[PDB]
DNA sequence: CCTTGGCGGTTAAAACGCGGGGGACAGCGCGTACGTGCGTTTAAGCGGTGCTAGAGCTGTCTACGACCAATTGAGCGGCCTCGGCACCGGGATTCTGA
DNA sequence: TCAGAATCCCGGTGCCGAGGCCGCTCAATTGGTCGTAGACAGCTCTAGCACCGCTTAAACGCACGTACGCGCTGTCCCCCGCGTTTTAACCGCCAAGG
């Protein structure tokens, strides 16, 4: 919640939030990160590694189109 | 009598008619469009609820939960294709472990 | 207003002795709304390429055939055809 | 610096849910930036919708519309 | 005289990234489309339709091979392999 | 059997444009299948539009709409 | 009498945009400033892209603008690439790009 | 039968930013497609905005909101500036 | 109007063989990054109490757009017009490979 | 070094496609009437935000080991570059009739 408030202060001063409006953000963020890791794990396995690397993350985002 | 009773459906035809006439889609609507669309929606709803109920019975429960909806949707070949870009809240993921990680 | 009571009526026909939570009811509401919007938008697109005023059952059927997968679309079309037949007969 | 509030074990937890066995030491700093960018985009669009709607409170429907704009439909908060 | 293996490969890469022409031959492509369009029997086609199909197909294949090359390089390989294409189409969402 | 008409030199030239230096001997059977699936999808959509339009001839605008439906958005054919 | 385009100081036609809005099933009513605003935006984008197209032509020593030049102009600008990242241009080709590990 | 186009307008725009430069027919077709696509995108976004706030009328405010949502970075700023300049000159 | 279909000649193109270098692959010793485990510290959630910003629901009324008649000039088209550019040629310059 | 295969450069030929000029539909502008959309004025009240004491869920520093990421070696699997042979992609003239 604090993080969202801080990064929202950059677009409009003195805002107010809804609890569900923050809950939806949390759900979407967790889903996005889970999907990102699900793809990154495949990248790392394709690299014949167990440990997961930031180059794997970057490859996942590049191929996905981000 | 209600148009739904004539058509033998369960979803209300008249509200669909109003939404079509209200949502700025075209200049006119034919009489059969809302009945057809209601039949389609009823079929899809029944399919989803059937698979959800099966998933719910598979875990010894009597109330359908979003986890059950998630399992029902993701454990089907075509519903996953239809809802591939949809995130369900409080849904979770499918349990699976890659075969190169198990000892 | 929403589709909750109608969802109940549908549920009680395919699983008599079961219940459903409010969160699942909301998810089903969103699902119905989303499919409604998709099909309506596709039909509105189809009606413009042929420069016609009226969205007809033919238009809805074309949208369904374009939008749903193979095995699902056939049953959807069959159900809609049966309903629109019973509407007049 | 509230970006440090997203804890190391929290990110490990997300990776565990994603199916990762062993985590390198920079994944956390990478994930913080990724999340920051994603949240910045979504919040920007949501605040845009709000300022258009003349509201001061940011509704949940604005977040849903912003996610639909990004292309990630969310069921439950309608 | 022989150019060393890979040299002419780079030469072709340069010249075919410089050119803009089509690579697939029209008659075989046409026969392929008119074979797999048999959906509805006894069809007829505008030429611009096939002209657009060829453009879209070659664009799609080039965009797929780019990611295939990226996967192969990530694997510390020069040679692309079908597993790379499979990984690309798995991450792409197909 | 016209899928064999997409020749090895043709696929090699496409890879060269893609930036590939060295090509395995098994890429071609995979490329042919991928191309077949893509063409089957697009042609199915085009034929659907045609059958709705009550036309014998498949137009180019039908192909453009079919590509727009899948998110390709080809320019140059109207 | 003067055209609305002349009254607004634009080059794109206001009236045709007005008609396309009122004959496109977007809303019941169309505001009198909407088409002026939209035409200004479209004219700005047209000029923005054509400037880069002409620069590409001058760089390639040509008088005419060709789809290859349009492809270069779009893909060499970051904002236009982001705006048109899902657009395929016919007879447009690709960008020269060779990875640093493939060449000695 | 006659059909609408944007070719003369695009040519007039070109003759202002490059006094000596031609444009091929294929390029003109691509430009027509680009204009049509952007027009459709902005109009659709505006019509979508008009329905969330239950308004019958699409106004320059809605159009501006759509442009701001749709264009990235400084391009949106310049687009808004140009549109505002034109709308301001239109009223006087 | 123009798509499918036909006969015919040209030659660009694809397929087939071969030499042998490129790199794909299995295997090994090694270093330390990340884990399992575990004490101490931070501050995440509860619940309780309280204020009020700002969302929400009644009423005005005139500013604004839709619609209609009459006028007429802007945009699509047909038809010559002509020069930007590809094509082809003789030649000097770059670059690769042993 | 230096053969020799690619490529760039200066120059002539001539055509086909980018364009100007002339015609004329139709559609854009203006004057004018009318209904009502929604900007504005006004009254109501509820989730959000703030402060506080509290329990305890949880993050984090540190110890220390072996899993595993990595550089290096030998070698053989296969792919590229070039030459030879077979052929159908392409261009052209012509026709029925969808």
């Amino acid at each position: 919640q604090r993080l969202v408030r801080e990064i929202a202060q950059d677009f409009k001063t003195d805002l107010r939030f809804q609890s569900s409006a923050v809950m939806a953000l949390q759900e979407a963020s967790e889903a996005y990160l889970v999907a990102l890791f699900e793809d990154t794990n495949l990248c790392a396995i394709h690299a014949k590694r167990v440990t997961i690397m930031p180059k794997d993350i970057q490859l996942a985002r590049r191929i996905r189109g981000e | 009598k209600t148009r739904s009773s004539r058509a033998g459906l369960q979803f209300p035809v008249g509200r669909v008619h109003r939404l079509l006439r209200k949502g700025n889609y075209a200049e006119r609507v034919g009489a059969g469009a809302p009945v057809y669309l209601a039949a389609v929606l009823e079929y899809l709803t029944a399919e989803i609820l059937e698979l959800a109920g099966n998933a719910a019975r598979d875990n010894k429960k009597t109330r359908i939960i979003p986890r059950h909806l998630q399992l029902a949707v993701r454990n089907d070949e075509e519903l996953n294709k239809l809802l591939g870009r949809v995130t369900i809240a409080q849904g979770g993921v499918l349990p699976n472990i890659q075969s190169v990680l198990l000892p | 207003e929403s589709y909750a009571i109608y969802v109940y009526k549908v549920l009680k026909q395919v699983h008599p002795d079961t219940g459903i939570s409010s969160k699942a009811m909301s998810i089903m509401n969103s699902f119905v709304n989303d499919v409604f919007e998709r099909i309506a938008g596709e039909a509105s697109r189809l009606a413009h390429y042929n420069k016609r005023s009226t969205i007809t059952s033919r238009e809805i059927q074309t949208a369904v055939r374009l939008l749903l997968p193979g095995e699902l679309a056939k049953h959807a079309v069959s159900e809609g055809t049966k309903a629109v037949t019973k509407y007049t007969s | 610096d509230n970006i440090q509030g997203i804890t190391k074990p929290a990110i490990r937890r997300l990776a565990r849910r994603g199916g990762v066995k062993r985590i390198s030491g920079l994944i956390y700093e990478e994930t913080r930036g990724v999340l920051k960018v994603f949240l910045e985009n979504v919040i920007r669009d949501a605040v845009t919708y709000t300022e258009h709607a003349k509201r001061k409170t940011v509704t949940a429907m604005d977040v849903v519309y912003a996610l639909k704009r990004q292309g990630r439909t969310l069921y439950g908060f309608g | 005289h022989r150019y060393r293996p890979g040299t002419v490969a780079l030469r072709e890469i340069r010249r075919y990234q410089k050119s803009t022409e089509l690579l697939i031959r029209k008659l075989p492509f046409q026969r392929l489309v008119r074979e797999i369009a048999q959906f509805k029997t006894d069809l007829r086609f505008q030429s611009s339709a096939v002209m657009a199909l060829q453009e879209a197909s070659e664009a799609y294949l080039v965009a797929l091979f780019e990611d295939t090359n990226l996967c192969a390089i990530h694997a510390k390989r020069v040679t692309i392999m079908p597993k790379d294409i499979q990984l690309a189409r798995r991450i792409r969402g197909e």
